[PDB]
Order: C-alpha cells, then sequence, then structure tokens
C-alpha cells in the first residue's frame, strides 16, 4: 500500500534501479539494501538484462544522502545490536556485489552523493556527475568512520595529489564537499554529463546490447 | 443369494467412505499446490510491480 522504498523497472535491455525515499534524501535501510542486493543477484543469472542503471526519483535534490545512521544511533540507545550488525552487513555486501558485479552498473550522482551514496557509485567504473553533485564523506563529524569500501576505492581512483593517498586522507579526514565538475576532475565521477541529457542517456543505454556472440560481461 | 446382497450392500458403504477419504485428500494436496504456487521465489524479483496502484 505505501509506496516502495526502491522501485526496479525495465528499460530494454537495461533495469532501473531507482531509490525512492524523497523525504529522508534517499538514505539507505535494511530494507532498500536487502531488496537491491537480493534483486542484482537475479540480474546476474538473467539472460536479457545487459546493464543496470543505479538512479533516484529525487533528482536533482540528491541521489543518496548518506546510509541511515540515525536509526542505527537509536538502536545503540536501545541495545538492538543484532539490528544495527544487520544494517551493516546489508549495506557492506550490497557495496561488495557493485565492486565486483560483472555486468556494467551506471550510477546516475544527479545530486547528493554523501556516506553510503558514494558507496553506489564509487565501486561502479560509470559513475556519472552532473552540475548538481555534491559528494562528500561526511563521517569525522557523526562519530564514524569511513565506510562503503571508501578506504579502498579513494587511495585507488583519486587523480591529483594522491600518490600516498594524501587527497584521499584529505576528503575523508576533513570531510570536504566537492561539487560536479570537481568531482569528475579528481576522480570520483567517472564521466560529466547535463542532467538535462540524463533522460536521453538512459534511453541509449536501453537500447545498446552485446553483438555477434558477446555476452554483456 | 445372501451373500450377494450382504457384499453389494458392503460395496456400496465401502464406496461412499472411499469417495469421502479421496475428495478430502484431494482438498488437502490442492491447498498444498496452491500454497507452493502462492510460495515468493527470488525469481518473482524480476517481475516488474505496481502494488501500489
Amino acid at each position: 500500500t505505501d509506496a516502495p522504498p526502491v522501485l526496479f523497472t525495465v528499460q530494454d535491455t537495461a533495469r532501473v534501479i531507482t531509490l525512492n525515499r524523497p523525504k529522508k534524501l534517499n538514505a539507505l535501510n535494511a530494507e532498500m539494501s536487502e531488496s537491491m542486493f537480493k534483486t542484482l543477484n537475479e540480474y546476474a543469472k538473467s539472460d536479457t538484462t545487459n546493464l543496470v542503471i543505479l538512479k533516484s526519483s529525487n533528482r536533482p535534490r540528491s541521489f543518496c544522502a548518506g546510509g541511515d545512521v540515525a536509526t542505527v544511533a537509536i538502536f545503540n540507545f536501545n541495545k538492538e545490536f543484532a539490528k544495527s550488525i544487520k544494517f551493516f552487513t546489508d549495506e557492506y555486501s550490497l557495496n561488495f556485489q557493485i565492486a565486483t558485479y560483472l555486468k556494467p552498473i551506471v550510477t546516475f550522482m544527479d545530486g547528493i552523493t554523501m556516506g553510503g551514496g558514494v558507496g553506489l557509485s564509487i565501486h561502479t567504473p560509470f559513475r556519472i556527475a552532473t552540475e548538481n553533485t555534491k559528494w562528500a564523506m561526511p563521517e569525522m563529524d557523526i562519530g564514524f568512520f569511513p565506510d562503503v569500501g571508501s578506504t579502498f576505492a579513494l587511495p585507488r581512483i583519486v587523480t591529483l595529489a594522491n600518490s600516498n593517498s594524501q587527497m584521499a586522507l584529505y576528503l575523508c579526514l576533513t570531510g570536504e564537499v566537492v561539487t560536479g565538475a570537481d568531482a569528475y576532475m579528481l576522480g570520483l565521477a567517472s564521466h560529466y554529463v547535463s542532467s538535462e541529457n540524463l533522460d536521453a542517456l538512459q534511453k541509449r543505454l536501453g537500447e545498446i546490447s552485446p553483438p555477434f556472440n558477446n555476452d554483456p560481461q | 443369494l445372501i451373500e450377494a446382497f450382504r457384499k453389494e450392500e458392503a460395496r456400496l458403504l465401502h464406496k461412499h467412505e472411499y469417495l469421502q477419504k479421496r475428495t478430502k485428500e484431494l482438498e488437502k494436496a490442492k491447498e498444498l499446490e496452491l500454497e507452493k504456487l502462492n510460495k515468493e521465489k527470488s525469481s518473482d524479483l524480476t517481475i516488474m510491480t505496481l502494488d501500489k496502484m
């Protein structure tokens, strides 16, 4: 009866996953993570799905403002530690699935991509940014650590002043927000596409298919 | 003739009991079969849905 937290739709041979928690800026809870993790395993087995597209229904306001840690805090105050460990096992397991996924995943970072949102894009070779992109890792101010495999990605993908993870440490320890073009130039985004062009891009992604006897992997 | 009348009555009564047992079995099997059909599988995640609407 209530709107599902994550919506799944077909785009020709592309499968679109849309985060559908606008009031929470698409914050990721255990329910969302579990749904996405299970549906991605099915798409991996399918022979009719060529690629997946992870987007939000709230663009350009936000793509994912981060994992739902406020709920995890209440669990700690209530000693519901089993609930908290379930929230992190689901999220981190989804970040590991995206990183090792054999089919192309294309994330549209059209809006605030902070925290869990970074985990949804940092692990995909096709992480598209826009003028509205706002990449940040504001965990040091909440007392947490850089999670969602950002300690394995940022030290390996940043482009400038990252010979010894210096820039990676700067973003993780200061929580600086990077915006649009700057995220693309730093290596946080693989591509820079105007938000207006995302509709056309999505349609083209659904129409392309592996040629002859080549699999989508 | 006494054996014929008593065997026929027994057969008729035994046939009613067998039908009643058979029908109940079929009914139980149908419920089980239907329950398996209604069981959610992992493949169901790939079927698009608009439950709310």
